[PDB]
């Protein structure tokens, strides 16, 4: 923002944008993959309680 | 929905900062044109009158 013009600094930061997000995209679906491994353990533990 | 005709004259060499979001004097101090600006920008050589 402060190295350049509102005319196209709107440009870069929206690479983040897309970036940034991407990453969280990313690490969310991670945790879901993980999220649903923990459960079929869990689920196996409620048994073995 | 509505037509703005905005009618100005200046110096042929100063064009470029009517194009939106740029900056200088003229997008700083007496003409900023929008960001999401709709339109065509229309000029021509008026010397003579």
């Amino acid at each position: 923002l402060s190295r350049l013009d509102k005319v196209e600094a709107e440009v870069q930061i929206d690479r983040l944008i897309t970036g940034r997000l991407q990453s969280l995209q990313t690490y969310v679906t991670q945790q879901l993959i993980r999220a649903a491994e923990i459960r079929a353990s869990a689920n196996l533990a409620a048994t073995k309680m | 929905t509505n037509v703005y005709a905005d009618s100005f004259v200046i110096r042929g060499d100063e064009v470029r900062q009517i194009a939106p979001g740029q900056t200088g004097k003229i997008a700083d101090y007496n003409y900023k044109l929008p960001d999401d600006f709709t339109g065509c920008v229309i000029a021509w050589n008026s010397n003579n009158l």
